């Protein structure tokens, strides 16, 4: 069980760690988060009390180094940084743990929510979407735009998601215009799965990463990417049977976890109605359709 | 964006553009079967592709063999239209290719856009105007060549005859849309107006009668009255 220590908390802030969150007061004696489960990526995220503009945060994996948070008064944010001196990290954390100045990652033992939301997410692939190679952790915030958004303006600060565009030469074989537009199986299976992603595990991981950035940061471009990746599967008549079953589980946990009060902005009516009621896979998402109908029958 | 009354004069500027109407592409007669069910039988159709500035009409005849063994024909018809329009553009020399294609029905937007992906600089636009191009098959010579076709065929016409020698393309398009609206609202009466004097002949190389300028005024007046009447006979006014 690993630990993300905090140098201090000089400004009042709501701190999130995965799906949990707690309020820290200005200069409250808070020195970090312990008992973080090993084996998963994690995200630690922030919303300042004074300026709710810019939710921001850091994706990280404690297996990859010793990370900590120190507030920067010049840039005005809580920054993640890696401590390369292992002895200093052990000693500072030991003092902090002995004075019980840390909250404990509050994982109920029955609870697989975080595993289910991050099953296919890897930092090595996350670093490809968020390019900042001098760090082992990845910064994301509410405002960052995606490559596809920029094409339609600072490239170093962009989310490099896989570009999906149903009315593009990549998606449409010359001579198969109607066929490929109405059944996207060749775009899904040949172009994307065989060509780009290399396997469905990579397809699911980016899709999951796109959702989590939408939910935690309100990142609109990420919500666009999530929906596009769902629509591409649902609009394909030919999808491996293991993929459909896994997609149903993936989406079920995403819909389960979504704050009820954010469904209006995070869920696209057209995509979900098309996917659940009109598409080739309208009958293949039983768990997702059942939770959507009992939780958001209005959207439908 | 969409073409409407506010930007109407754009049709007659010097940027090449085409209207595409797919109304008459998939045409059926619905009838009873021996068992008392209903079935359709297709008949030849056409794509109506028109340059509103020059009057050049590219009439692609859609022979019933193109539907053989196909399903969801109304959907296929939109994609066949887009295929044939794209083929036509590719067949034209670059300096004759349109800079915009205006579809008369919004359901043609995605099929045409997808078929024209190779032409990113050609704008595909809808329109808010309720254009009467469905009535093209009420023009006897157009109807004749469509029904007689035994194979896919493209036939080229100038839908304005020689009118552009004497009037502008705005005026010619207005005359054409008036004639077609009349034929659409009451075909028999419109044809009576155009054809009840056999001495005003249609030239072999034309579609409409050889009216003098003054006769065109009288004809146009008669067409307006017919349209307003039918709007009367319809809504009772
Ligand atoms: N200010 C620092 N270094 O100069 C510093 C403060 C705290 C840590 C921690 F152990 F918590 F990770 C690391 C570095
Ligand atoms: N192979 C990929 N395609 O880019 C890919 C796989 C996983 C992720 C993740 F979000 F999970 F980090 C991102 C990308």
């Amino acid at each position: 069980m690993n630990t993300v220590p905090f140098t201090s908390a000089p400004i009042e802030v709501t701190i999130g760690i995965d799906q949990y969150s707690f309020n820290v007061k200005e200069n409250q004696p808070f020195h970090g988060i312990k008992d973080i489960p090993i084996g998963h990526v994690h995200v630690i995220h922030f919303q300042h009390a004074d300026n709710s503009s810019m939710r921001y945060g850091y994706w990280f994996d404690c297996r990859m180094g010793n990370f900590y948070i120190q507030y920067d008064p010049k840039d005005g944010l809580y920054k993640m940084m890696e401590e390369r001196d292992g002895a200093k990290f052990e000693n500072i954390v030991h003092n902090f743990k002995e004075r019980q100045m840390m909250v404990s990652y509050p994982k109920i033992d029955e609870d697989d929510t975080w595993y289910n939301l991050t099953e296919f997410v890897q930092m090595d692939k996350i670093r490809k979407i968020v390019r900042k190679d001098e760090n082992q952790f990845s910064y994301v915030d509410s405002s960052m735009t995606t490559v596809q958004e920029n094409e339609l303006s600072d490239p170093a600060h962009s989310l490099n998601y896989t570009v999906i565009n149903f009315k593009s030469r990549e998606a449409i074989r010359p001579g198969h215009e109607m066929e490929d537009f109405l059944d996207k199986s060749y775009y899904l299976n040949t172009v994307m799965l065989q060509g780009i992603f290399k396997n469905s595990s990579n397809y699911f991981g980016e899709l999951q990463f796109a959702f989590l950035n939408a939910m935690f940061f309100g990142n609109y471009g990420s919500s666009l990417q999530w929906h596009a990746m769902i629509e591409l599967i649902c609009s394909s008549a030919t999808v491996p049977k293991h993929m459909l079953d896994k997609l149903d589980e993936i989406l079920y946990y995403q819909i389960k976890t979504l704050p009820e009060q954010y469904s209006d902005i995070l869920l696209n009516e057209r995509v979900w109605n098309i996917c659940l009621y009109s598409s080739f896979q309208k009958n293949s998402l039983h768990n997702t359709e059942k939770i959507m109908e009992n939780k958001y029958p209005e959207l439908l | 964006g969409a073409m409407n009354s506010s930007n109407y004069a754009e049709l007659f500027n010097n940027d090449i553009k085409l209207f595409v109407d797919d109304t008459n592409v998939y045409r059926v007669t619905v009838h009873k079967t021996f068992e008392g069910n209903v079935a359709t039988k297709a008949i030849n159709g056409c794509i109506f592709t028109l340059n509103p500035k020059t009057g050049h009409l590219f009439l692609k005849i859609i022979h019933t063999s193109v539907w053989a063994g196909q399903k969801r024909l109304s959907q296929l018809a939109k994609w066949k239209t887009a295929e044939e329009v794209s083929a036509l553009v590719r067949s034209l020399p670059k300096e004759e290719q349109p800079k915009q294609i205006i579809v008369t029905r919004k359901a043609m937007l995605d099929p045409l856009e997808v078929h024209m992906l190779d032409f990113p600089n050609i704008a595909i636009r809808p329109t808010e105007l309720r254009l009467p191009f469905s009535a093209a098959m009420s023009i006897d010579k157009l109807s004749d060549v469509v029904m007689k076709a035994t194979e896919p065929q493209m036939v080229l016409f100038n839908i304005y005859d020689d009118w552009l020698d004497r009037i502008s393309s705005y005026t010619a398009f207005s005359r054409l849309t008036l004639l077609l609206r009349a034929l659409k609202t009451n075909e028999e009466s419109a044809k009576m107006i155009l054809l009840s004097d056999p001495t005003i002949t249609i030239k072999s190389y034309h579609l409409w009668p050889s009216f003098t300028d003054e006769q065109w005024i009288t004809i146009e007046s008669q067409m307006r009255d017919l349209i307003l009447t039918e709007y009367g006979r319809k809504y009772n006014v």
